[PDB]
């Protein structure tokens, strides 16, 4: 859900 | 980012790359010592990368800058991702150029449909994953409260705003994570999250950075 590498929900 | 463009090199001298032998996250310089990102990028092993164009090149410009500290916002909550904001420190003074600058931090908060840039080196497609080398960049409107509401309900605090496209096609995605939303000179925004990305009535939501100056700034003086 985050836009980061990797998401996180 | 998803449906935007090639920035340029260095044309967004505010934007860094937070790197743990890959680019996962951005943020924006504050000042030579400052950057801010989101709360949900943090990790330990930070290297700030400014002055970046092409993050696997190097081109002559770049600053590799390892992260000292770093600060979230005492109210974090990672499940609702509210006050969704972060402060590193850098171990060393950032050397201020043309290619490395800061952004100002917003004296009042943005209306709804004020025209802002956002970039990044997220992915660039709504499906599946491909990574750009250099900087990407999208023009996108601030939306209004109530439409937010209405694509994630029960999900938007006071301290986010939706920017984007209903549309779908152009929006932040995996990668954008702590990176800008610039509006008339101000840092508004910081990338935070969304139900996919450039998807249909799913705008990307941001942290509303209007509601943090006093924080950004005490943060700054004791740290
Ligand atoms: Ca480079």
């Amino acid at each position: 859900c985050t836009k980061s590498i990797p998401p996180q929900c | 980012i998803v449906g935007g463009y090639t920035c340029g090199a260095n044309t967004v001298p505010y934007q860094v790359s937070l790197n743990s032998g890959y680019h996962f996250c951005g943020g924006s310089l504050i000042n030579s010592q400052w950057v801010v990102s989101a709360a949900h990028c943090y990790k330990s092993g930070i290297q700030v990368r400014l002055g970046e164009d092409n993050i696997n090149v190097v081109e002559g410009n770049e600053q590799f800058i390892s992260a000292s500290k770093s600060i979230v916002h005492p109210s974090y909550n990672s499940n609702t991702l509210n006050n969704d904001i972060m402060l590193i420190k850098l171990k060393s003074a950032a050397s201020l150029n043309s290619r490395v600058a800061s952004i100002s931090l917003p004296t009042s908060c943005a209306s709804a449909g004020t025209q802002c840039l956002i970039s990044g080196w997220g992915n660039t497609k709504s499906s599946g994953t491909s990574y750009p080398d250099v900087l990407k960049c999208l023009k996108a409107p601030i939306l209004s409260d109530s439409s937010c509401k209405s694509a994630y309900p029960g999900q938007i605090t006071s301290n986010m705003f939706c920017a984007g496209y209903l549309e779908g096609g152009k929006d932040s995605c995996q990668g954008d994570s702590g990176g800008p939303v610039v509006c008339s000179g101000k840092l508004q925004g910081i990338v935070s999250w969304g139900s996919g990305c450039a998807q249909k009535n799913k705008p990307g939501v941001y942290t509303k950075v209007c509601n943090y100056v006093s924080w950004i700034k005490q943060t700054i003086a004791s740290n």
